[PDB]
DNA sequence: GCATCCGTGAGTAGA
DNA sequence: TATAATGGGAGCACGGATGC
């Protein structure tokens, strides 16, 4: 829902 | 079927009418896919559309009435007798 | 029907060392009582010079 | 001819592309001193007509005598001002995009 | 509006609805204008 | 884009919402060009979407895209075209047109069922072509323009203008309508008599098919141009000509308060 | 954040500046990757705002001394104890600035504002709804344009059609354009003198009917 | 009230067909500087000028004052438009 | 004259300040008349005192604050269009950890508004006024649960924006369920989070049975508070990795954070007051040592679970008592705007802590003020309670200041609020007015504060009361919050009194709201006055007793519409709260101190007081105010008067010799007239317009500016291109109208010329040249023009420069000028006339003063009113007021007549027959006996059973004076009218609502530039608007052409509109419409929708309303 | 059948 | 153009088609 909070674990996982 | 009058409204064939009312997103959706023609039945569609509504003294059932003196009518009358 | 007044332009006005507004003054002047004795005198300038 | 009736239907990409007078290339608006609309963005005079009455951009062609004749310096076909009140413009993207009115 | 019959051309929906609406303001189980909606 | 008065630009929100679709889509092909990783290439493509969507209808889904320093949505083509501020109501069903005036209306008993009072500049502003067509006819202007000048200055205004006006309006009719318009007696003909003043003079009968009081009660005027609609203000929309209630079938002109006080 | 670009936008941006990082690093210099790579996002993420920020844009240098000069009038502010004039800014902007050149500064700075910002608080009322339109003629505009062609033609037509042509060619009421001299007398085949001497003729008569008639003064604005 | 609205109602099937003819003949009128009248100089709609009674402008009044008299004929395909306007231009020039 | 006032009523405390509300809420606020050392926590100090010290130079932290003085004065500020504030200076220190040094700086933080002395504020040299807000209070509330009977709601409610509302609930499977931010969680979590064991409470919320049962559950109890702390941050935060200290620092925040959450004083003693407990913060919890510890949460389950049992002494709360709904004033308001430009500054503060050198920095390389200049601006200029300022005259202002919303930010928004908050609420009684509220959509959302009311320093609204003790009442007086008056027995302050004492053994009395019967020995207190109950406003109106509450609300509301008048008086009837409206507004001029006056002019009162110190006192003259209502100050005194301490010196406008004058006292008759007064319209005589009653003083401002363009310069110059000289007649050198010119319609204010846009000539302007031989001038005229119907005479005018001393206009501004320009407006028909009673109308028709219906004396009436308008609305305070205006009239004299302790109809009998004597023995005296007239009318009265027969006709006149009635003539016929007829002075007012503002007309205009549509309103030249309702009255109408026309030719067509105007000026018919351009429009902007709109004829083919332009 | 999700809630004037 | 820096910040209502 909110792309900030989705991108941020996205990156996360690297 | 019985339905309400706001349901009715959106489900008239018109879809001027019907996205002029409520629910414009979801009528243009529909009858966009739909490839819908609108027409121009009711007042609705001929008031967006600047046209003279079919109502009154622009019912198809007047508007085409004449008015002729009887000078001109006799006048035209023997062109016509003549041919 | 009409009044001047020195140094002042318009009705809305206030004369230095005087009380009354020009507006108030009018007012005053509407209920000046004013007979002409000469029957063929249809109008008179009335002068008003004070001080102190 | 007259308009007995009014038909909506859905646009494909070549219907819009056919609609386009030009692509917008650029996110820009007006020039921020001649404060004319700059080449390639949304004002563009090239794509969405000139701005003046039979006049072109940089001023070849002022007359209704050219009509229809497109400015081969700057590009701006002369006529009616009005047009940029009818002409569409297009972006295309760099990929599909879902429009929203058929998701939600 | 004439006490006769009606003219062809008349536009009579117009004429319901308005005749039907205008004294919404003045209604005052459920009563009045909420049982109007409701019908 | 528009310079206003001062000087100043005033913009629409599309400009906006279109420089960032353009902005993301640009990035987005030149991230490609430059074989940008999947994550970055994910993450633009999602904003994208986000911005035709913020485009097309704002609000539909996620947070409505704002102007810096701003609370306010940007406004949309889905906004544009819906709402009671949408293209449809506010433009299309209905509209603010020409040849139109407002006033207070005060009573006045001396007019017929079917006239009105009409004050004097109200008239000749809404009427103005007509005037100007006259006063050519007459000899009060050499042409057109030269009557338009002559009207522009109050001091320029000499009674030979008025008495034309006179001859414009003869036989003509305005309509009258009084908001809210709970029925087609909402607004009504009638022949206009021209005072002095700045007060629309209303006939006391008509009074409760408009709903009209004098509390300080303020109607509009138009006035219909063309022959067909002057015929039909004249036939049918005429006051003295809609006697009875459409709904009801009884009387809708019939004497009320001072009228059946006095009878 | 807050300088006029989104954060999801300042991300990508910065990935940018990361990606020009990693394609410049050099692992020989023994720094930390991070040290380099900071450099080129900071320097894209400024890039990126002085170029997207602005609805009309402004070049990354002219952006610069704009807020330069924001920084100078708040210092003098921030000094002073009130909001400095345009010349304490010029005084302090050093050699090479007067009042004038701040305040065209300042003027060519001025952000747009929106159409749609809500006038009287409430749902009801657009600020562009109050702003008339200036370009398109008015009814009385199209109507004074007419009543004048029509005006001329009539004036026109007191005189012969070959001096009323030369009178229409040479002020572009026929194909739009002026000709010169020399077109119009090889149009009708005579000698420049000769259409010059025709078009001061047909334009003395003119003038003559126009003391006469006094018709076409009203025009003249 | 419009004189003889009464009467003119009963002329017609439908009050909306009086309209369109009364809108039509006065066009006719308008643009044939009423030269097409069929009113006798006695039966002529009169306005009173500062000088004067002189013929009234409103060519409406003037129609429907004609619609009365019962010289005129209304109703739907009487005659061919194009041959209506050019006969009323022969007749009566404009 | 002589004043008679009636009462037995004996106020025993005045009128509080009336402005009070404003007033001492910004000082209060303010706190710049304390020294900094002694400055309390609330305030301004508050707000630097939470967003200070600022850490991670390490730390910068507040010492205190100060405020200067203005740069310039309240008229100046006007004058320039400048706001009225003094500048901020904050003295902070830098500290480095580490380092150890201090460095201490003052920085600027720039400047804040200040309220001047009569509550309002001066922002861009516009006058506002800054509106309370009502809200409920915070605290702890229990409401019953709406879908489940016997199940309660618990709810803990912070300040606007201090925080989270959270719900405890019971749910339906028994556990006890939180709600936070609209989430859903096991309250025993949280409880294991505090630190809490099933010990603790199985011991504390066993005693309630089997509810507790649901707070059992054995998997949080089985882990440390840490782990439940970890868990409850997952199930707030989805995808926000569990780290410890950030769980820690989120929660902290979103419960035990002062920064972030904060209750009211008023939340904390509330919540205190309600759960029975102490808070040492004002927060829910707190962190002590590494761990949180419960404040609120424990005794808040309690109670709720304490009230779902049925356990005695637990109840739910209402919602609209004024005991849970607090005002929050201007100082509060402005605190929290404040408060967040602080916080905005700190941020900023940080982010600048982070960057740049880390060993040289000063406080003024860390703080940017421009975000708090910006919220404070943004507040006192684009905010919802933030209105401008209504001056039309002092009442206006007086009642403004003290208005109340519910309205604005972190208030209701409208259509949301339902009966209950627009309610009167039984403790509105002495403090907010169930009177005066506007009619329509507003109703009861905006209200006004009581007279005697008082807002508490915890934002609740106070009433004052009496003492009684033992049947005797002291005049010790107590002022009550709502709930502390709930606990009493209050009786009327009508109630019988000899000297102290109760003297009926029955009074009537107030428990809870509820009226009851009891004996003196039941009585705790007392009311202090009627006058208490309701406005400031509807204390205005006598006889308001008399009055249904609707035309009461409507009269009320009108006063505040009263323009001021030249020749304006104040009532023959008053409330005698006259005097104190007009000194609490500041309008009028008071002396100081005992002396003796100096000197006396139309601009300055002079006076010399006992200190021997000479007094000039400036007066203000033909002021313009907000709505362009005329403001001045008149001398009331002459030279060498001897005043006292407060004594009036010179008298504002609306102001009759210190006491409120709204209007005109005229002599009235309730009589139908021909049809003239049909329906609430009014019949005035035209020697109203010969004494000059009801006239008033209007200034409108006018503005140009010239400024630096692309094709040059705009400038103002008397040259203006192809104008003659009868044009520029009033010009003066620099092209600005002299003063005292009279202008019109179409006259030149200012002239000033503008370079012409690029110019390509059309061939006819090229012909045309030629044919006049004369140049076309590089500028043309923009002159600012008299609009239609305005004018007046010029009586200032202002030109600013730029190059000029103390002049700086906004950027490309070269120069700006200001005309003002005055009328003398005299009443005419179509202007509004009102009393207090909320009878109003407009003027329809002026008769010559032989017309009038007049006396037998000879004597006109001034206005005729229709008893028509008096049964259905029920007000009969006009008639009242009109019998003792009559016994007024005759006997030259005023009254004071308060309300609810009135002048009673016996002894306005006994005026009425002092007044007849003078009426009719004077006459019977100069040697005149009854006329055959009265002979006739008192047969018609004998008949109508208004007079007893076989008396004489003195006796029967007299009988009919008594009951208001007189004999009147026809000023036509000079026959009577044949019935007696009520006549007698009447207080009416001229509202602001005048047909000369309002009357337009529009042929052809300016029109939008999207739509191409005319624009709307007076003050463009718009049209009309023709509405959905109007089409459908023309289609029900069955007119199509007319309609079409609506449609095309008079608005979007634009084709259609130039044809039609060119056709008509031609004198031909209007030409066939086409498409509206706004169809064309919304095909285009749904074409940008990516839907094709296609118009086809008959056939299913493509028909092109574009004409080939949109088509390559 | 009861958990979501969503669209809509007079009119003119004014500002 | 190179010390190292590596996961955000803020914040009423009823009626009706659907969705688990
Ligand atoms: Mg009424
Ligand atoms: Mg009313
Ligand atoms: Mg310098
Ligand atoms: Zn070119």
């Amino acid at each position: 829902s909110d792309p900030v909070r989705q991108y941020l674990h996205e990156i996360g996982q690297v | 079927l019985l339905m309400g009058v706001t349901k009715s409204a959106l489900s008239t064939k018109s879809w001027l009418s019907a996205a002029s009312f409520q629910n414009t997103t979801h009528v243009l959706t529909e009858a966009a896919i739909a490839g819908k023609k609108d027409e121009l039945i009711g007042l609705k569609e001929n008031v967006i559309l600047g046209r003279l509504i079919p109502a009154g003294t622009g019912s198809d059932f007047v508007r085409f009435t004449q008015v002729v003196d009887q000078k001109t009518l006799k006048a035209i009358e023997e062109a016509r007798k003549e041919a | 029907t009409s009044v001047y007044i020195e140094d002042v332009l318009h009705e809305f006005s206030t004369i230095p060392g005087v009380k009354e507004d020009v507006v108030e003054i009018i007012l005053n002047l509407k209920e000046l009582v004013v007979r002409f004795l000469n029957p063929s005198l249809q109008t008179v300038t009335l002068l008003l010079k004070a001080e102190g | 001819k007259e308009v007995r009736k009014v038909r909506i239907a859905l646009a494909s990409p070549e219907k819009i592309r056919s609609w386009s007078y030009g692509e917008v290339e650029k996110p820009e608006t007006i020039n921020y001193r001649t404060l004319k609309p700059e080449r390639d963005g949304l004002f563009d005079e090239r794509i969405f007509g000139p701005i003046k009455d039979y006049e072109c951009a940089c001023g070849k062609y002022k007359r209704q005598r050219f009509e229809g004749k497109v400015c081969e310096r700057c590009g701006v076909e002369v006529t009616k001002s009005i047009v940029r009140r009818y002409r569409m413009g297009h972006i295309e993207l760099a990929t599909p995009a879902a429009h929203i009115w058929f998701v939600k | 509006s004439m006490a006769r019959p009606v003219s062809i051309g008349e536009a009579v929906g117009i004429v319901a609805a308005q005749s039907i609406g205008e004294p919404g303001t003045q209604l005052t189980i459920t009563q009045g204008l909420p049982r109007v909606i409701e019908l | 884009m528009v310079q206003v008065d001062g000087g100043r630009f005033a913009t629409s929100d599309l400009n906006d919402l279109y420089r960032r679709l353009i902005n993301r889509n640009n990035r987005l092909k030149k991230l490609l060009a430059q074989g940008a990783p999947e994550i970055i290439i994910r993450n633009e493509k999602r904003m994208l979407q986000e911005a035709v969507d913020a485009l097309l209808d704002n609000g539909r889904r996620g947070a409505p895209v704002t102007n810096p320093g701003s609370d306010r949505p940007l406004r949309s083509l889905t906004d544009i075209l819906s709402g009671k501020q949408g293209r449809f109501r506010q433009n299309l069903l209905g509209k603010r047109v020409d040849y139109s005036g407002r006033s207070v209306i005060v009573v006045g008993p001396q007019l017929k069922l079917h006239q009105c009072g009409l004050p004097k500049r109200m008239a000749l502003e809404l009427f103005k072509p007509f005037l100007l067509k006259k006063m050519e006819e007459k000899g009060i202007a050499p042409n057109v323009k030269a009557a338009r000048r002559m009207l522009e200055r109050q001091r320029d205004i000499k009674d030979e203008v008025w008495d034309a006006l006179e001859e414009v309006i003869h036989g003509k009719v305005v309509l009258l309508n009084r908001a809210p318009t709970l029925h087609r007696l909402g607004i009504q003909a009638f022949q206009p008599v021209l005072v002095e003043g700045q007060s629309i003079q209303l006939h006391p009968l008509v009074c409760e098919a408009f709903n009209a009081d004098f509390d300080g009660d303020q109607m509009a005027v138009h006035v219909p141009l063309s022959s067909f609609a002057q015929a039909e203000a004249r036939i049918q929309m005429l006051s003295a000509h809609n006697l009875l209630s459409p709904a009801s079938g009884e009387p809708l002109a019939k004497p009320s308060r001072d009228i059946i006080l006095g009878l | 954040t807050g300088r006029g670009l989104s954060f999801l936008d300042l991300i990508q941006e910065g990935n940018q500046g990361l990606i020009r990082a990693v394609e410049k690093f050099e692992y020989k210099r023994r720094f930390k990757f991070s040290t380099y790579a900071t450099w080129w996002i900071r320097q894209a993420i400024n890039r990126a705002i002085a170029d997207q920020a602005r609805t009309i844009r402004i070049p990354v240098h002219m952006v610069e001394t704009i807020n330069k000069l924001s920084r100078t009038a708040r210092q003098l502010q921030q000094e002073l104890g009130r909001e400095p004039t345009y010349e304490e800014i010029a005084e302090a902007m050093g050699p090479g600035w007067d009042a004038k050149r701040v305040e065209e500064t300042l003027k060519i700075a001025q952000e747009p504002v929106s159409l749609e910002t809500p006038i009287g608080d409430e749902k009801d009322s657009f600020y562009g709804d109050f702003i008339p339109d200036e370009h398109l003629p008015s009814p009385v505009d199209a109507a004074t344009q007419s009543l004048l062609s029509e005006e001329l033609e009539k004036a026109l037509s007191k005189l012969s059609e070959r001096e009323a042509m030369v009178l229409k060619l040479r002020k572009g009421l026929i194909d739009g354009r002026e000709h010169t001299l020399e077109e119009v007398g090889a149009f009708f085949g005579v000698t420049r003198e000769r259409i010059r001497q025709i078009e001061n003729k047909a334009l003395r008569k003119l003038k003559y009917h126009e003391s006469r008639t006094r018709k076409l003064r009203d025009f003249l604005d | 009230a419009e004189p003889g609205i009464d009467k003119l109602f009963g002329m017609v099937d439908s009050k909306y067909r009086l309209t369109v003819v009364v809108a039509k003949r006065a066009q006719q009128l308008l643009r044939h500087g009423f030269k097409n009248t069929v009113l006798e100089p006695e039966e002529r709609p009169k306005m009173q000028t500062l000088e004067g009674l002189f013929d009234d402008p409103n060519a409406v009044t003037w129609a429907m004052k004609e619609l009365l008299t019962g010289r005129l004929v209304f109703g739907e395909n009487l005659v061919p438009e194009d041959r209506l306007q050019k006969e009323m231009e022969r007749l009566y020039p404009v | 004259m002589e004043i008679k006032r009636f009462g037995r009523i004996r106020e025993v405390i005045p009128l509080p300040p009336l402005t009070e509300i404003q007033v001492e809420s910004y000082r209060r606020a303010l706190q710049a008349d304390v020294p900094p050392e002694k400055r309390e926590n609330v305030g301004i100090q508050a707000a630097f005192r939470e967003t200070f010290p600022i850490e991670e130079g390490l730390v910068l932290d507040f010492l205190e604050y100060r405020l200067g003085e203005p740069p310039f004065p309240q008229d100046e500020c006007r004058e320039k269009d400048l706001t009225y504030q003094a500048p901020l200076y904050a003295r902070l220190q830098l500290i480095h950890k580490d380092t150890g040094l201090i460095k201490e700086d003052e920085v600027f933080l720039g400047h804040i508004p200040l309220m001047t002395e009569d509550g309002s504020f001066i922002i861009n040299g516009a006058d506002r006024v800054i509106v309370s807000q009502i809200h409920r209070s915070p605290g702890v509330y229990f409401t019953p649960d709406p879908a489940r009977p016997g199940r309660y709601i618990a709810s803990i409610i912070p300040l606007p924006k201090r925080g989270p509302w959270i719900d405890l609930e019971v749910e339906p499977n028994g556990v006890v369920s939180m709600k936070v931010n609209k989430r859903k969680f096991p309250l025993v979590l949280l409880l294991r989070v505090l630190g809490y064991d099933q010990e603790t409470l199985a011991r504390e919320l066993g005693a309630y049975g089997e509810l507790v049962q649901g707070l059992m559950d054995e998997s949080v109890f089985a882990m440390r508070p840490e782990e439940a702390l970890i868990r409850l941050f997952t199930l707030l935060r989805p995808g926000d990795p569990p780290k410890r200290d950030k769980a820690v620092a989120y929660v902290y925040g979103l419960i035990a954070d002062p920064r972030r959450y904060d209750l009211g004083e008023a939340g904390r003693y509330k919540a205190e007051e309600k759960l029975g407990i102490r808070l040492s913060g004002r927060t829910l919890a707190r962190f002590e040592d590494g761990e949180f510890k419960d404040e609120v949460f424990l005794p808040t389950l309690r109670y709720l679970f304490a009230l779902t049992a049925g356990v005695p002494g637990h109840e739910v709360d209402d919602i609209d008592h004024l005991g849970n709904r607090r005002i929050r004033t201007v100082g509060e308001l402005m605190t929290d705007q404040f408060r967040v430009g602080l916080a905005r500054l700190a941020r900023g503060v940080r982010e600048r802590m982070l960057m740049g050198s880390e060993d040289s920095l000063t406080p003024a390389k860390l703080v940017n003020s421009r975000p708090l200049e910006a919220a404070i601006r943004e507040f006192f200029s684009r905010s919802q309670l933030s209105q401008f300022k209504d001056e039309t005259n002092p009442l206006s202002s007086l009642r403004h200041k003290r208005r109340i919303s519910a309205l604005g930010p972190g208030g209701l928004t409208r259509e949301r609020a339902g009966f209950d908050v627009r309610d009167v609420h039984r403790t509105h009684y002495g403090r907010i007015c169930p009177v005066e509220t506007p009619e329509g959509a507003n109703i009861g959302l905006i209200t006004s504060l009581a007279a005697y009311a008082r807002v508490d320093e915890l934002g609740f609204i106070r009433t004052p009361y009496r003492r009684v003790v033992g049947g005797v009442v002291t005049d010790e007086v107590v002022y009550m919050t709502a709930t502390e008056e709930d606990r009493y027995t209050i009786a009327q302050a009508n109630t019988p009194l000899e000297g102290n004492r109760i003297a009926a053994e029955r009074v009537v009395a107030r428990r809870k709201g509820e009226p009851v019967i009891v004996s003196p020995e039941e009585v705790e207190f007392m009311d202090v006055s009627p006058k208490q109950v309701f406005s400031v406003n509807t204390n205005l109106i006598p006889f308001l007793e008399h009055d249904d509450a609707n035309r009461a609300l409507m009269g009320s509301n009108m006063q505040t519409q009263a323009v001021p008048l030249i020749r304006a008086q104040a009532p023959v009837v008053m409330t005698g709260l006259e005097e104190r409206v007009v000194r609490d507004s500041l309008a009028a001029l008071y002396a100081e101190e005992d002396g003796e006056v100096a000197k006396v002019d139309g601009n300055r009162i002079v006076v010399r007081y006992e200190d021997g110190r000479l007094v000039e006192y400036p007066l203000r003259r033909f002021y313009r105010s907000n709505q362009g209502t005329a403001l001045d100050q008149r001398p009331r005194v002459v030279v060498g008067q001897r005043v006292r301490k407060g004594d009036l010196l010179a008298d504002g406008p609306a102001s009759e010799n210190g006491f409120l004058a709204l209007g005109q006292n005229v002599l009235v008759a309730i009589m139908p007239f021909d049809g003239y007064n049909f329906e609430d319209a009014i019949v005035i005589s035209e020697e109203l317009l010969k004494r000059d009653f009801y006239t008033s003083i209007h200034i409108e401002r006018y503005e140009i500016e010239a400024r630096d363009t692309k094709l040059g310069p705009e400038r103002i110059t008397r040259d203006i291109p192809h104008l003659s000289e009868a044009a520029l007649r009033d010009l003066d050198e620099e092209g600005v109208v002299r003063i005292g010119a009279e202008v019109k319609p179409g006259d030149i204010l200012v002239g000033r010329t503008s370079f012409k846009g690029e110019s390509e000539p059309t061939p006819e302007e090229r012909l045309l040249r030629s044919i006049f031989g004369e140049k076309a001038r590089d500028v043309k005229d923009t002159s600012l023009r008299v609009p239609p119907g305005e004018g007046g005479i010029v009586v200032r005018t202002v030109r600013l420069r730029r190059g000029d001393p103390g002049v700086e206009l906004k950027p490309g501004v070269r120069e700006v000028v200001r005309v003002y320009v005055a009328q003398k407006r005299k009443l005419q028909v179509g202007d509004k006339l009102a009393n207090r009673h909320g009878n109003k109308g407009v003027v329809a028709k002026i008769l010559p003063v032989e017309d009038m219906p007049h006396l037998p004396d000879g004597t006109p009436v001034d206005v005729i009113l229709n008893p028509l308008g008096v049964p259905s609305r029920m007000n009969l305070g006009q008639i009242l007021e009109t019998h003792l205006g009559l016994a007024g009239y005759f006997l030259g004299q005023r009254y004071i007549s308060p309300i609810f302790d009135g002048a009673k109809e016996p002894e306005i009998k006994e005026l009425l027959a002092q007044a007849f004597e003078v009426y009719f023995g004077k006459r019977k005296g100069e040697g005149f006996g009854v006329d055959k007239r009265e002979v006739e009318v008192l047969r018609r009265a004998e008949k109508l059973g208004l007079v007893t027969p076989g008396k004489t006709p003195e006796e029967q006149l007299k009988e009919l004076f008594l009951q208001g009635k007189v004999v009147l003539y026809d000023g036509r016929t000079g026959e009577p009218i044949e019935g007696p007829i009520v006549v007698g002075q009447m207080f009416i007012m001229k509202l602001y609502h005048m047909v000369e503002d309002k009357m337009h007309a529009r042929s052809t205009g300016p029109y939008s530039l999207i739509t191409q549509q005319p624009l709307g309103g007076k003050a463009q030249f718009g049209g009309q608007r023709f509405g959905e309702m109007e089409v459908w009255a023309l289609e029900a109408y069955g007119a199509a052409h007319t309609l079409q026309e609506m449609l095309t030719l008079k608005s979007d067509d634009i084709e259609g509109r130039n044809a039609a105007y060119e056709a008509i000026i031609k004198g031909e018919d209007v030409p066939e419409p086409s498409v509206p351009e706004s169809f064309r429009v919304l095909v285009k902007e749904l074409q940008a929708l990516a839907l094709d709109v296609q118009t086809l004829d008959e056939k299913d083919n493509p028909v092109d309303i574009f004409e080939g332009l949109a088509s390559k």
